[PDB]
RNA sequence: ACCCCUAUACCUUCUGAUGAAUUAACUAGAAAUAACUUUGCAAGGAGAGCCAAAGCUAAGACCCCCGAAACCAGACGA
RNA sequence: CCGAGCCUGGUGAUAGCUGGUUGUCCAAGAUAGAAUCUUAGUUCAACUUUAAAUUUGCCCACAGAACCAAAUCCCCUUGUAAAUUUAACUGUUAGUCCAAAGAGGAACAGCUCUUUGGACACUAGGAAAAAACCUUGUAGAGAGAGUAAAAAAUUUAACA
RNA sequence: UUAAUUUAUUAAUGCAAACACCUGCAUUAAAAAUUUCGGUUCGGAGCAGAACCCAACCUCCGAGCAGUACAUGCUAAGACUUCACCAGUCAAAGCGAACCUCAAUUGAUCCAAUAACUUGACGGAACAAGUUACCCUAGGGGCGCAAUCCUAUUCUAGAGUCCAUAUCAACAAUAGGGUUUACGACCUCUGUUGGAUCAGGACAUCCCGAUGGUGCAGCCGCUAUUAAAGGUUCGUUUGUUCAACGAUUAAAGUCCUACGUGAU
RNA sequence: AGAGUGUAGCUUAAAAGCACCCAACUUACACUUAGGAGAUUCAAUUGACGCUCUGA
């Protein structure tokens, strides 16, 4: 369990903080913790939310911890760091290292572009230097050119969305971001495409992969129910409005109708947005065009879950972690069937104990998708 | 996977639970020699080296140095004129054998001529090269001398009463390496007297070829405690003069220690040229010191983007021209 | 970025070993760099890697002030490039019997 | 998972009992065994059926012979329970060039220094 | 001669069931680009061109049969 | 023959659909993955097989191969014979069954679905009949002979 | 067809052309024509007094700048290559030297200009409805009875705390419903808001009971605990659980029960 | 009276290195530069001279 890990009376009791959501690690998570607690550079690809992130950072913690405080001198950069590839990861991902350092001594800080560069190469957030950062790959890059930050320093690398990272958008400021070439190496996500893993071949030497659930196309989750959409689109959108008629039920018995709407464009996103709310519907979008202070608002919002209805873009299919999703529509049809599982799995994040209602809407691109869909 | 350090890893128990209660390198020079006790280490991680490499006497000294304190005061001090005469002689008296062991080791002299086994020469022994009538060229260990200047064969002392001096280039010139030319043999000396003990082999000259670097010749006196016989009388033959030390102190100085050697360097001068024409009735070798040409890189096709050299590298030179007049 | 040539692999002199921002890598024997903190071969051999100690030059003040931080037992290390020349320097070569 | 298995040391451990029964002695052993086939190449190991290949044993029910080398005791040993060796004995001397052609094989071990065409 | 003993009618999808009463006649592989092999010539080859940093000309070899309902023009039908 | 008249030409129309596609004799030669408006087809993929050019392979013994069971891989000798690059076409890929290992469903099923080993869509003898169990492998004739696997076993209630 | 798109063609206009007719161009329709109906904004001081941060349609000064430059040397191996070149880059050895001010003064991609350099307000697939219970070819699979359901249940085996018989119940068994399957072809070619009704449940009590404090003298209150035993109205507008209106009440509390209850 | 005994303060040194202090730069500290002061307790592997501990 987690005590086989050696957890410190913090970590411990931070566990404990967590019952009874935590009343023992997870299979995935036993696998992935004290593996990580040696120290082996890896890669794991399990279910999201699944307390992966708090398995990387226990062994993370117990790593620090064997840290001397010296290397934590002024204007240096962190030896613990985290990346994400969506500024609201990383925003979840801070709130969520900062719970943990509360009864811990780790400092935790978050970087990503949009946002106060003040604040963020501040006298106590660049200069002072922290034991745990998670930083989005353009602010890094920024501060690196601008020698606001150091990659000689760090000691701890965890790569969160790293198939997300190995975006080809994401490749080259992750590989100038590539440095001591000796300091531990995690990556997690939720599956690996072939063709990213040879990637971090580029950059490998005798690593390791841990790998949860079935080895093939792990598409259903045991604890999720999926439709397949046996209509046209022009009127699918009125059975949008239909489910959402369906989720009027949903919104009656107080079991909660928190709906995550996938849609594939934002400005498409936006005229869907601008329908639902003349439909007179809760809704809150968040997209990579909505402004930084707006998405931030949204954001927290959502994590209040105070918008029941949420369209997203692209750059929020994947990562969340979301207490009370109970209403997920796919109303566009990702374009990948790893980004269609991986908004799947973003509803329902607190593990196979939270239930929640799946449906996707099935346009004539998405036609391939059906032999997908089996 | 994770590999770690297979010895004891650096900076591990000095941390402590107290950082702060560490002394800390306040001085660099503190750092610099903790750094340099590392170093001598030979570690578990590999370096470069892994890949390239009395009381009376004692009392004495302090009423000396009692003495030449109460000289100084201090106000000598305050530049004292220390003569190099009296310090030499008082080191080549006392601790001269470890520097000339030293020294041997440096000049490869025991490694080449002996086959190794190094000794700290107990009799200090120097050469004096006539050179006119005064002043004498003095050869200590190392000290060099043109063939020009060294036509005649040179004096030695050494201030001790059988004795067997030689002398040996190292070098292995003309013939294989692996080998010492050998340049006088003298054997049963009595006493001092270098002239009283027979001379097998006479005194030539250096004969160092033109361009082929510097040529090491050593004068060795050995310690021998009964006379011994000998064999090659005055002869200008290369094959006669060819042997190695070693051989012949393994299985001919088996009743003999070394007491002094004297190292010396020899180059091409016209006194070698006019040994080679006159004694050795040969015609110098000169030697040209070539280093390795380039590589030239991979031709290809087409030059692509580089300039116009790439299609002028693996030929030669400045006027070749078109299909035929 | 990264080390161009792997250690133990013959490399001609000038060669891209290891380029690195931040200095990962670190000079060992003929191991030529420039302004853009990379490692490059100055010999034509066979490449090695070394963990030695790095002591700063004195020019390097803050590095100066760095190692004051560092304990009078605590010992830095480094991974340096060394290259070990395969070939030689020279040959003489008789030229010719005047 | 069939494989290639591993077998005790201990098949190959005789008994002074068993040395008795059978007809060796733990001093001064054959110096050359023989072999047939009396299993089918079929239903065996693909591995065994090459090693059976390796013994020259694409006959079967016939004679065949080798040297019973440790290496050849382990080969043997590898198609052992399809095959049978014999302790190919010679009573006699070995077979000379005078003696070249008149031999033969009787399967209790006998090598016929000269086979000729008259009784005893 | 048979009664003696052995003896799951043929062609084919198959992984282990449709056709053929029986004759006799009809009835189903032709495109040479590349490469090869065999011949003639040779820094030129060939009866204007094409190609050649050993090639160029000549020949040789790879390409089914049956079987929809369709549709358009032009007629012809109360 | 009206659910869109009939006929001639266009028309050897078109679908990736079925089936059938003609005499002989020698050399080699049977099941792995990924895409696909695709699983009734095709393309990247492997094997081959052949033609040429270039010298060791298969069986193994020591060491070695990781933290969250069988084992397997790299792997000196032994015995035995083929292996590495360059090219052309085809041809399998929708395999069956059995012993072991897992996942699902009744822990029904000639049910499903992945790893290991065979044989099997290919001879002969035997189990009664014989696609799968045992023996056996590979060419013809003889009116010799040795041999292999080889037909089921079986019954009782005493007591001081 | 109000799927999509046209508009070859008409019919209108309008504009052209010529002096009511013809031709051309737009728009509109009618009618057509072509193609779709898928699968499993940015800073300085305070609020914010001593590492960060901190809030107000907070308290005051400010900013869309201005001024000043463009060894920042030469030579020279060996590398990267905008998938050609061009253009660009890295850099060892040598010669010749050392050893921007501001306080903020700003913003983002995209579409522009510009040959370019330059100048303008955190991931960006080419598109088409519904029917054929007429489509067409081609592929894939009453009467007889109760064998079945059948119930005034016998023997009681057995459960039922004991107790076969309060109740249930198996094996076989008196039998005989014409409502269910065929057997013979006997007369023949997961429904939905109120409301009506009935209401069940909770206290997080609107009132009543019992209290504690109270800015509780007393009457009226407020707060907090306990208490579901009980109720929490009638009508108007509007079909709206809400809302406005009047008479009220000690109170006109809230919800859940498929936002309770339509197999009427 | 017994045990342990012995290089300046320290040394699994055999007369060295860490340590001591002075100045100048230091508010001061530190560093650096200039300095010097510094010890195998004595007699033949043995004995005593000097100290700590255990006693009285
Ligand atoms: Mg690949
Ligand atoms: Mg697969
Ligand atoms: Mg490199
Ligand atoms: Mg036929
Ligand atoms: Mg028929
Ligand atoms: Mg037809
Ligand atoms: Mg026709
Ligand atoms: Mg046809
Ligand atoms: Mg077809
Ligand atoms: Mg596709
Ligand atoms: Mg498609
Ligand atoms: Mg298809």
């Amino acid at each position: 369990s987690f005590a086989d890990l050696g957890l410190e009376p913090r970590v411990l009791h931070a566990l404990q903080e967590a019952a009874p959501e935590v009343v023992q690690p997870t299979t995935v998570q036993s696998s992935t913790i004290p593996s990580l607690l040696r120290g082996r550079h890896v890669v794991c690809a399990a279910e999201t939310g699944s307390g992966k992130t708090l398995s990387y950072l226990l062994p993370l913690l117990q790593r620090l911890l064997g840290q001397p405080s010296l290397d934590s001198l002024p204007i240096p950069a962190p030896r613990g760091l985290v990346l994400v590839p969506s500024r609201e990861l990383a925003q979840q991902v801070r709130a969520v290292a900062q719970p943990l350092g509360r009864s811990l001594g780790l400092l935790v800080r978050d970087l990503e572009g949009g946002h106060g560069m003040r604040r963020i190469r501040l006298q106590l957030s660049r200069q002072p230097s922290a034991d745990v950062l998670v930083a989005t790959p353009g602010a890094l890059w920024k501060a690196l050119k601008s020698r606001l930050i150091s990659l000689e320093q760090l000691s701890f690398l965890v790569l969160d969305e790293a198939d997300t990272l190995l975006d080809e958008s994401f490749l080259e400021l992750v590989d100038y971001i590539l440095f001591n070439p000796k300091a531990q190496l995690v990556l997690v996500g939720a599956t690996f495409p072939e063709g990213v893993g040879q990637l971090l071949n580029k950059v490998a030497s005798p690593d390791a992969v841990t790998t949860i659930t079935s080895s093939k196309l792990h598409c259903i989750m045991p604890h999720v129910k999926q439709t397949f959409l046996r209509l046209k689109g022009a009127d699918k959108v009125a059975e949008l409005v239909h489910i959402l008629k369906h989720r009027d039920r949903a919104e009656r018995t107080g079991p909660s109708g928190t709906v995550l709407v996938f849609c594939n464009s934002s400005s498409t996103v936006n005229w869907l947005g601008y329908i639902l709310d003349d439909h007179k519907i809760q809704h809150l979008r968040l997209q990579g065009q909505m402004p930084a202070l707006m998405r931030v608002g949204i954001f927290q919002s959502f994590q209040k879950s105070s918008r029941d209805i949420l369209l997203c873009t692209d750059i929020a299919s994947r990562g969340l972690d979301s207490t009370g999703v109970e209403l997920v529509v796919n109303y566009d049809f990702p374009p990948t069937l790893q980004d269609y599982i991986h908004r799947a799995g973003r509803v329902g994040r607190v593990g196979s104990e939270v239930p929640g209602t799946v449906i996707s809407f099935v346009t004539h691109p998405w036609d391939v998708s059906l032999v997908q869909k089996i | 996977r994770r590999t770690p350090p297979l010895g004891p890893m650096p900076n591990s128990d000095i941390d402590l639970s107290n950082l702060e209660r560490l002394e800390k390198y306040r001085s660099f020079d503190r750092y610099r020699r903790r750094a340099e006790q590392e170093a001598q280490a030979p570690h578990w991680w590999r370096t470069y080296r892994e890949y390239f490499g009395r009381t009376q006497q004692l009392l004495e000294r302090k009423q000396a140095i009692q003495e030449l304190r109460a000289n100084v005061e201090e106000r000598a001090a305050r530049t004292a004129s220390v003569p190099l005469d009296a310090v030499r002689a008082e080191w080549e008296r006392t601790c001269g054998p470890y520097h000339k062991q030293r020294l041997a080791e440096y000049y490869g002299l025991y490694r080449d001529l002996f086959h190794g086994a190094t000794f700290v020469p107990r009799v200090p022994l120097h050469v004096a090269y006539a050179v006119g009538e005064d002043d004498l060229m003095p050869v200590y260990c190392g000290n060099e001398v043109t063939p020009t200047e060294a036509a005649q064969a040179p004096e030695v002392t050494y201030e001790a009463e059988l004795w067997t001096l030689l002398l040996t280039s190292l070098d292995g010139h003309l013939l294989e390496p692996d080998a010492e030319y050998l340049h006088w043999l003298l054997t049963n000396i009595p006493g001092n007297r270098v002239a009283e003990g027979q001379v097998t082999c006479p005194y030539l000259p250096p004969f160092p070829a033109r361009g082929s670097g510097i040529h090491r010749l050593a004068f060795l006196l050995f310690k021998q405690d009964q006379p011994i016989d000998f064999s090659p009388s005055p002869c200008y033959q290369l094959a006669q003069r060819t042997f190695r030390t070693f051989d012949f102190y393994k299985k001919h100085q088996e009743t003999m220690t070394p007491a002094g050697l004297s190292f010396f360097q020899c180059r091409w001068d016209d006194s070698v040229t006019y040994i080679f024409h006159q004694l050795l009735d040969m015609r110098e070798p000169v030697f040209e010191f070539v280093r390795p040409p380039p590589y030239h890189p991979k031709q290809k096709r087409f030059p692509h983007r580089q300039p116009l050299r790439y299609l002028d590298r693996y030929r030669d030179s400045h006027e070749p021209t078109y299909g035929i007049y | 970025q990264g080390i161009k040539k792997m250690e133990g692999h013959y490399v001609h002199a000038g060669n891209i070993i290891a380029t690195q921002r931040h200095f990962r890598w670190h000079p060992g024997a003929h191991v030529g760099v420039g302004k853009n903190k990379c490692l490059y071969a100055l010999e034509e051999g066979i490449v090695r890697y070394t963990k030695e100690v790095y002591v700063p030059h004195p020019r390097n003040t803050e590095a100066v002030d760095l190692i004051t931080r560092l304990p009078k037992g605590a010992v830095l290390y480094k991974t340096f490039v060394h290259v070990v020349p395969a070939k030689p320097e020279g040959t003489f070569k008789l030229v010719a019997m005047l | 998972k069939f494989t290639r298995s591993r077998i005790p040391e201990k098949v190959f451990q005789a008994s002074p009992e068993d040395h008795e029964k059978y007809g060796g002695d733990p001093q001064n052993p054959h110096k050359l065994h023989i072999v047939t086939r009396i299993k089918s190449t079929r239903r065996r190991p693909y591995w065994e059926k090459d090693i059976i290949k390796m013994l020259g044993l694409e006959k079967a029910h016939t004679p065949q012979v080798h040297k019973n080398i440790p290496s050849v005791n382990a080969k043997l040993k590898v198609v052992k329970h399809l095959i049978r060796i014999k302790p190919l004995k010679l009573p006699q001397g070995l077979p000379a060039e005078e003696n070249m052609s008149n031999t033969c094989l009787k399967s209790t071990g006998e090598l016929v220094v000269q086979w000729h065409l008259k009784p005893v």
